[PDB]
């Protein structure tokens, strides 16, 4: 999520959701006594005549709402919490009722009255402020600037704003010896940050040839840590240009899914080849649960509707070992051709370095 | 779009849990390993079982099977809308029947052990479909093949106004169960009044002085096509008639079932001989699946089309491949014919025995080359074959020189106690485990799939198969098989043949394949002995000969004329009065390649 924390008890945060996962986190650390205040709107009734007629109403505000259930709700991305109202605005009087709500995107405070944990701080923090990432790795490449942004859900910068200083034609042939340097400096200060951020990507646009001049001379210079051009939409530069090229370009999305579903059908073939090798294969939940103890788990590969399944604390148990000794685990859709073998196996597939019988 | 079962079947008769660990099944089983229950064992009858509710069809335990007693498919959910029996689960499985027909000859192509066989005992009377549910009424039956010319069958099958007579799928059980004369047998059989027809248009009138057990091959299979149409019944259901017979008989033996049709009676077939299946049928089916795991009849085709198809091994009626390439064949312009070193030659040989006489005119054999014997059974192929052998000694000439034989005989009877693996092993360990007998003979042709039983133990296809194999196996300068024909299929006919012609090219070696099936002829054959004279009598052996210079000199005392077909290519055999067969025979060339 991001994450602002104005008070050192945790008497003040400033917390928000704005993915699946978020409220997952936001549920894990909300239990009965604690209150919410948050910032919602709950309505009155009133009013009618000597007997009952017709007639309804609705105000707006802040509120806080303690805690009594929590209740997590699908198709809605909603975590309920419901019970009696103990702050509001009084100028109309409207205290004396209980009032549900749903934390969200926006101001959600949370409290704990004996006082939280070091689980719960740390379960917090656990989802990354500033980036989770995805890519999140946007260049625009004109005549005019160089750019370079980390758009994230949780907040969103052009990286480098960096000015050529230059034309591309409209100064005299601008071909210069300050713009063989420019270049070589662009191409460094985007690798160094690629790699940094570990998201493999970047869009190069921009008008008329100067987008694939760029690219030409990426490839040149040094092989490549994947790099394409896509036309996409430029004709402005600036926040608005990064902007613009990321919007109509589902690019971001479509590339994310094809380096996880890559990597998953790369090990999948490893995986039948090594089934042939006498106790490398691990598989089935008692072989991989003593492969993962003894630390010889080299990658762990698992669908991630096994994270979610009904046993959930196991799974995420032998990943945090492994991840720990140092192997790496993979979390893939169930949609690709390595995905779809991960639920025929079973659920877990381990690679071994080494025997565990 | 999508829809898909898992169908899983055990061949049992190959599962042996103490062998394999304990049911390596349910061990190296992924569902049973997150506790499923996609295997289970039944610790009674001692197997394991898939309830197919569960198996993810991932094939794990298919490809870990030390043997290959498991089978699992997915079915994309249509066929198995059309299942006619099933066995119990992990087991054999049927869909759909051929359809029989009143006055016509429906034909059969396939290989065994595809249920050809279930779907006789099904029309029979003696199997009631359970149409892969629990049923064991006619009603469902007579409902399920409803907008098909089946369930009147079945209507009358059950008022019981028709009952099938069936010539059996191995023959040589009546000599040992019926006693007495093919004289007396023909008497008694009788019901049907065309006992005077019958007897003469089959030419069993010599035959009836013999006994059923001093019969020879071509004759004990003409006495039981006589036995079943002296029998009254409708419905003649003729599974492998081809086995033993010689192709003068399997030519006149096709005329006689033939003209069945135009009495107006049903007749269903199984032939794997396409110029002998051309001629009998008027509706075709083509039988596809892996056998033992499960078979499927196709639509009924006319009978040429029928057979297209099945070559391609692309349905386009069903849309269904079923063999990954083509059925194909050899010309003579698709070879390099060029003269090779005489390997040895033999002058003029006569024997007789005072019962036939043999005259052997002067002759050499080639290195390197395949021979191919052909002519009418009793007519001294087997006389000749059996002087190189050594089991019969030459009255006046020399054959048996310092050439070791390798020789395959006519019958085949098991005396062997031990295995398929004992049997081949002690001739030479050595060939079973190098790589081109493994690509060329044994693995085609089933039998590492077979070490695990005894020869006794054995069926008469998968036994001929090891008959076969085993002769060329053994260490000689020259192979003899007298009649490997019998009791193979289409594909494992095919699969004889280019064994036969890979190892014996390969090492430059001769063999001698007596044959009458015109397909394998048509693939392997570099010379051919041609044997004339008058059967049962004398025969008169001519020297050895090119191919079609043969395959000519033989066709015109057949009156039968062979063309190529243009659809896709295999012998056409053409009908006797055709423009073709005058064509042919005017002009002197009696065959094409
Ligand atoms: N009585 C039986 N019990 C179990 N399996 C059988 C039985 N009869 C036949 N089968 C199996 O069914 C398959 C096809 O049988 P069959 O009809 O004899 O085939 P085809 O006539 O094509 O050779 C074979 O794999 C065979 O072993
Ligand atoms: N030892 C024998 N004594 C008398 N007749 C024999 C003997 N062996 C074979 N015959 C007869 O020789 C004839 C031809 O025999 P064979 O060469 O086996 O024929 P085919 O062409 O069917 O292989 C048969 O009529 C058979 O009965
Ligand atoms: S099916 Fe194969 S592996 Fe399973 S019990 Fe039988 S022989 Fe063993
Ligand atoms: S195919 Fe796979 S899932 Fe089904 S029984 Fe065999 S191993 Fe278990």
């Amino acid at each position: 999520m991001e994450i602002l924390e104005e008070k050192p008890k945790e008497g003040k945060v400033k917390v928000k959701a704005e993915t699946l996962d978020d409220l997952w986190h936001l549920y894990h650390i909300i239990d009965p006594g604690d209150i919410v205040y948050a910032k919602t709107l709950r309505k009155q009734a009133q009013r009618a005549d000597s007997l009952r007629a017709e007639k309804v109403e609705v105000i707006p505000v802040f509120l806080g709402v303690q805690a009594e259930k929590i209740n997590f709700h699908k198709f809605a991305n909603q975590v309920r919490v419901t019970g009696p109202i103990v702050y509001a605005s009084r100028e109309d009087v409207p205290l004396g009722k209980y009032h549900t709500i749903a934390i969200e995107q926006g101001t959600v405070v949370t409290i704990q009255k004996p006082r939280w944990k070091e689980h719960h701080i740390e379960r917090l923090k656990e989802a990354v402020a500033a980036s989770k990432r995805a890519r999140v790795m946007i260049v625009v490449i004109d005549d005019g600037e160089a750019d370079m942004a980390l758009v994230r859900e949780y907040g969103v910068e052009i990286l480098n704003s960096i000015r050529h200083n230059l034309g591309g034609k409209r100064y005299n042939t601008d071909r210069e010896s300050e713009e063989m340097k420019f270049f070589h400096d662009v191409a460094k200060t985007m690798e160094e940050v690629m790699k940094r951020e570990n998201v493999e990507k970047a869009i190069v646009a921009g008008p008329g040839f100067v987008k694939e001049d760029f690219y030409k001379f990426l490839k040149e210079k040094y092989p490549e840590l994947a790099k394409k051009v896509v036309i996409e939409d430029t004709s402005v530069t600036g926040r608005t240009g990064i902007y613009e090229v990321i919007k109509r370009g589902v690019v971001d999305r479509v590339y994310q899914e094809n380096r996880v579903a890559k990597e998953v059908q790369l090990v999948e073939k490893v995986l039948e080849n090594i089934a042939r090798n006498n106790g490398l294969v691990a598989y089935g939940l008692k072989e991989v649960e003593e492969a993962v103890n003894y630390g010889a788990v080299e990658t762990l590969l698992v669908l991630d509707e096994l994270l979610k399944g009904e046993l959930r604390e196991k799974v995420e148990e032998l990943m945090d070992a492994v991840r720990y000794s140092r192997g790496e685990v993979v979390v893939v859709s169930s949609e690709h051709e390595g995905g779809e073998k991960l639920k025929a196996l079973g659920g877990l597939a381990a690679l071994l370095r080494f025997r565990v019988k | 779009m999508v829809r898909k079962m898992r169908i899983a079947v055990i061949d049992y008769d190959k599962c042996n849990p103490d062998k394999c660990g304990h049911f390596l099944c349910e061990r190296v089983c992924p569902v049973n390993r997150m506790g499923g229950e996609a295997i289970i064992i039944d610790e009674e009858n001692y197997k394991p079982i898939i309830q197919e509710a569960s198996c993810t069809g991932c094939g794990i335990c298919v490809h870990k099977c030390p043997f290959n007693a498991i089978s699992i498919v997915n079915l994309p959910e249509q066929l198995d809308e059309d299942c006619v029996h099933r066995y119990g689960v992990n087991a054999f499985v049927l869909y759909r029947l051929p359809i029989v027909k009143d006055g016509m000859v429906v034909g059969i192509v396939g290989p065994n052990g595809t249920g050809k066989t279930t779907a006789v005992k099904i029309l029979a009377g003696q199997l009631i479909p359970n149409l892969c549910e629990d049923n064991d009424s006619w009603d469902n039956v007579i409902r399920a093949f409803r907008g098909n010319e089946l369930q009147n069958y079945f209507e009358r099958l059950k008022n019981g106004e028709i009952r099938p007579v069936v010539k059996p799928q191995y023959v040589d059980l009546l000599p040992k169960a019926v006693k007495g004369k093919v004289r007396e047998l023909l008497k008694k059989v009788d019901e049907v009044g065309k006992f005077e027809e019958v007897v003469k248009e089959l030419e069993l009138e010599n035959v009836l002085d013999r006994e059923l057990h001093q019969l020879s091959g071509g004759e004990l299979q003409r006495v039981a096509i006589a036995a079943a149409l002296l029998r009254k019944a409708h419905f003649y259901f003729f599974d492998e008639p081809s086995s033993y017979l010689d192709i003068r008989q399997r030519l006149k033996v096709a005329r006689v079932i033939r003209r069945l049709a135009n009495e107006g009676k049903a007749v269903l077939v199984v032939e794997h001989d396409l110029a002998v299946l051309d001629y009998l049928s008027d509706v075709i089916h083509v039988v596809y699946g892996e056998p033992g795991v499960y078979g499927i009849f196709s639509k009924p085709k006319g009978t040429r089309n029928g057979i297209n198809e099945f070559l391609q091994g692309y349905l386009k009626d069903e849309n269904v491949r079923f063999r990954p390439y083509e059925i194909r064949f050899t010309k003579l312009s698709e070879r390099v014919d060029v003269e090779r070193e005489t390997l040895v030659e033999y002058p003029r040989l006569v024997k007789d025995y005072g019962s036939f006489k043999l005259e052997v005119e002067p002759g050499e054999i080639r290195k390197g080359e395949v021979i191919g014997i052909v002519g009418p059974n009793g007519i001294g192929k087997t006389t000749f074959v059996k002087m190189l052998a050594g089991v019969e000694e030459p009255t006046e000439g020399k054959v048996e020189w310092d050439l070791t034989v390798a020789y395959k005989p006519q019958y085949i009877k098991a005396e062997y106690e031990g295995t398929v693996y004992e049997l081949l092993s002690k001739i030479d360990s050595s060939k079973l485990n190098s790589n081109f007998y493994k690509t060329e003979l044994l693995k085609p042709l089933g039998i590492i799939d077979l070490y695990d039983r005894n020869v006794e133990d054995l069926s008469g296809g998968e036994l001929q198969r090891v008959a076969i194999a085993a002769t060329l196996l053994r260490d000689a300068d020259i192979y003899l098989l007298d009649e490997p024909s019998a009791y193979l299929d289409v594909e494992q006919r095919l699969a004889v043949s280019r064994a036969i012609r890979h190892l014996m090219e390969k090492n430059e070696k001769t063999a001698l394949v007596v044959e009458h099936d015109v397909l394998m002829i048509d693939y392997v054959s570099d010379r051919l002995i041609v044997f004339e004279g008058e059967p049962g009598r004398h025969g008169r052996a001519l020297p050895p000969m090119g191919m079609r210079e043969g395959m000519n000199r033989f066709l015109a005392s057949v009156g039968i004329t062979f063309r190529r077909d243009p659809d896709s290519g295999r012998p056409r055999a053409n009908k006797e009065g055709s423009v073709k067969d005058r064509e042919q025979k005017a002009r002197g060339e009696y065959y094409y390649a």
